Formats: structure tokens, sequence, C-alpha cells
């Protein structure tokens, strides 16, 4: 996260390679199921011999003994509908929940977060020279509608997506936050409202950042959970 | 769900 500062975000996950090392971000919507970014798989069909998701730590290396560490291997994962940039990973067993690991809620479906909403970031990836990149790093966006997004982009967001409001520094998520949240707190609770996707430009001054919109897809989670 |  560029332009981010060290925080904690409970629901946020490491994905991580066979070499042990952290890849991408995910959200936390059920004790065995993450709900990530499918541009972080090479197929729908990927040997993921190796493969886990590291939880309840903000490093991205923690010592192994970290009292606070889960460790959980990927049973297998589900890719999205068409269009949907959409992951969901099944873990091989249910984490624990407590103060360092919890659950996001999931949005109702259709449901649009309305334009001012304050919603956090996070994730362990590039901060291009504005911090340390091996610590968990949040950042504070605020909610955009379609419409004033699209100004300039052109028309290019989706119904399927949401946008934050272009910062006029440098902030948002870049490579390796890809798959973690987009979390909004509202109605008294935090609810998962997008998913941090790969965009032409990241962290860019005034250009507003496009997320898939979790809120369309939540009768295929529901479904396959 | 939700709660930090």
């Amino acid at each position: 996260v560029v332009g981010g500062h060290p925080g904690n975000s409970p629901w946020t996950v490491s994905l991580r390679n066979r070499q042990g090392q952290h890849f991408c971000g995910g959200s936390l919507v059920k004790e065995q199921w993450i709900l990530t970014a499918r541009q972080c798989f090479s197929s729908c069909h990927m040997p993921l011999t190796g493969y886990e998701v590291w939880l309840g730590t903000l490093f991205q290396n923690p010592q192994h003994g970290e009292p606070s560490l889960q460790r959980v291997p990927v049973a297998k994962m589900v890719c999205g509908p068409s269009g949907s940039q959409l992951v969901l990973l099944k873990l091989e067993r249910s984490v624990t929940l407590n103060q360092r690991v919890a659950l996001i809620c999931l949005p109702p479906e259709w449901y649009v977060v309305p334009p001012g909403t304050k919603c956090e970031i996070a994730g362990w990836g590039e901060t291009k020279g504005t911090g340390n990149d091996t610590v968990l790093n949040v950042a504070l966006l605020n909610v955009i509608s379609n419409q004033e997004c699209n100004i300039k982009h052109r028309g290019r967001v989706r119904e399927s997506e949401m946008c934050t409001e272009g910062l006029l520094a440098p902030v948002g998520a870049c490579e390796g936050d890809y798959g973690g949240p987009l979390a909004c707190f509202t109605h008294n609770s935090w609810v998962l409202e997008g998913i941090i996707i790969p965009n032409r430009v990241c962290a860019r001054s005034r250009w507003p950042a496009v997320f898939t919109r979790v809120s369309v897809f939540v009768d295929w989670i529901h479904k396959v959970m | 769900c939700g709660k930090r």
C-alpha cells in the first residue's frame, strides 16, 4: 500500500506460494473461506500444491514460533463468474477467531455503498518508497459514485465495479496488495464492499481507484460456501 | 462478523 501507515486489519490475510512467500492478499469471510482476486492466479485450475494462507500477524515475514500466527494450507480454488475478478479459496482447516483474526461481513446483494463512505484498504504490498514494505499498511479512502468515477475513467467502470476518490497524495493498493479488502464501516459493522484489483495505473495522484463490487456477486459466494 |  502506497501512502499509508502500519495498521491492523484482522480480516486481511496473506497468500503464500510454494517458497513460503507473500504474493497477494485476501479477505476472511468465513472460518475456512478467503475471498481474493482472480489476477492472483495463473488459471482456475492452478496447481496449488504447497500454497498456504497466513493470518494473525502484522509482519510479512513473522518468526515461525509467533503466537498469534495461524498458517493454513489451501484446499482448493473456486473461480467467480465471468467479469467478477473474484476467486474463493477454501482452507484445509477452519481458522480460530480471536482479537487478531476476525471475519468481515458480506454486503447485501446489489447494495451500493453511498458516496462519502469511508473505507480502509490494507496489505503487505509495495509502498513505492513511502513506507516499510514488510509490515501490514492501511489507508483510508472515500467512496465516490460510479458516475463521478466515469468522468475520469471515460465510461470504462462497470456496474460490477466501485470507485474511491482520487487522492492528491499518491495513495492506494498496488502489486502484492491485490485480493485484499476494501472494508467499509457502515451501520455499525465493517463490511467487505470491494476487492483490490489491478488497475491501469496505481496510487496515481487525482485518479480514482477501481475495485470489484462484492455486492454484485454475493449470491455466488453464498452458494459456493 | 465485522467487529474490530
